[PDB]
């Protein structure tokens, strides 16, 4: 129905909540049997957010192979993502074991450790370079190499070492610090400036494993990031950009993990982000520099 | 503790 024409119609009618509730009704429902198992109670942050059995990530160990994580595999767009929860004090070792085993090169964090006076994610990475972290359970070592702090986001350079095999790898950490829980980013230009920084780094490249994207539960703010990125990839290789349906792409994504995108305003933002980002795909190179100035990263 | 918004 073409996205820009569809946007103006819904904004004039004021039916954003109705369009969103229709997506919840049509969404897939698959079993989460392993996640509900009694022994895995302390491996889940929220009892209402669980991964499906068919798309869950398995750890390479005989004891317990569980972690609250899912593989989103987008066939036509040719890109994969791993969406997980913000780790608990006891699952920090499992988190980094997954990164090693799945051969990921980048971690996208869209939340903060403490939001609204409550702990939403453990401090899984070191803040000071002289204070490295050692995860005794999985035999892994983590050290901070450098950091580049901007006004609303931070890019970190980390070194992950497998102590059993003596191998070393560089992991890039992209932390968005000003995205509130159940909220939206400040502007479409600030979101896109961040997305393209992750794209130019080489983390989303097929020579590496799937990028790890998380928040507190890893469904709300993660859904908005992944929907915008996939929609932009689809209009680049289809050669008929007007045929990309946002609502249909979100329904394909929810076949792999429950509740992607939590509010009606998060859905409205995804439209604004894709429409603005379509200008770069159309051949206008100058809009990338206009996003950097409108974001005010100083 | 819960997260999900089921309106």
């Amino acid at each position: 129905m073409e996205m820009e024409k569809e946007f103006e119609q819904i904004d004039k009618s004021g039916s954003w909540a109705a369009i969103y509730q229709d997506i919840r009704h049509e969404a897939s429902d698959f079993p989460c049997r392993v996640a509900k198992l009694p022994k895995n109670k302390n491996r889940n942050r929220y009892r209402d957010v669980s991964p499906f059995d068919h798309s869950r990530i398995k750890l390479h160990q005989e004891d317990n192979d569980y972690i609250n994580a899912s593989l989103i595999k987008m066939e036509e767009a040719q890109r994969s993502y791993i969406l997980t929860q913000g780790p608990l004090p006891n699952t920090c070792g499992h988190f980094w074991e997954m990164v090693w085993e799945q051969k990921s090169r980048g971690v996208v964090m869209l939340n903060r450790v403490m939001e609204k006076g409550s702990l939403k994610c453990a401090q899984y990475w070191p803040q000071k370079e002289e204070k490295e972290m050692i995860f005794e359970d999985t035999n892994l070592k983590l050290t901070l190499i450098s950091e580049d702090i901007k006004s609303y986001y931070t890019v970190r350079q980390l070194e992950l070492e497998n102590l059993t095999t003596q191998e070393t790898r560089e992991i890039l950490h992209f932390h968005y610090t000003t995205w509130p829980d159940f909220g939206v980013p400040e502007s479409p230009a600030s979101f896109l400036n961040f997305l393209f920084k992750v794209r130019e780094s080489g983390s989303l490249s097929p020579e590496h494993g799937p990028v790890v994207v998380h928040a507190s539960a890893g469904i709300g703010r993660s859904g908005t990031f992944c929907l915008a990125d996939t929609c932009l990839l689809l209009m680049d290789k289809r050669k008929d950009p007007s045929s990309v349906d946002i609502k249909k792409v979100l329904l394909e994504m929810r076949k792999f993990r429950m509740g992607l995108i939590q509010t009606a305003d998060q859905l409205r933002f995804s439209y604004l982000a894709v429409i603005e980002g379509a200008k770069f795909i159309m051949g206008d190179s100058s809009v990338q520099d206009q996003w950097k100035e409108l974001s005010h990263e100083d | 503790t819960d997260y999900y918004r089921k309106g």
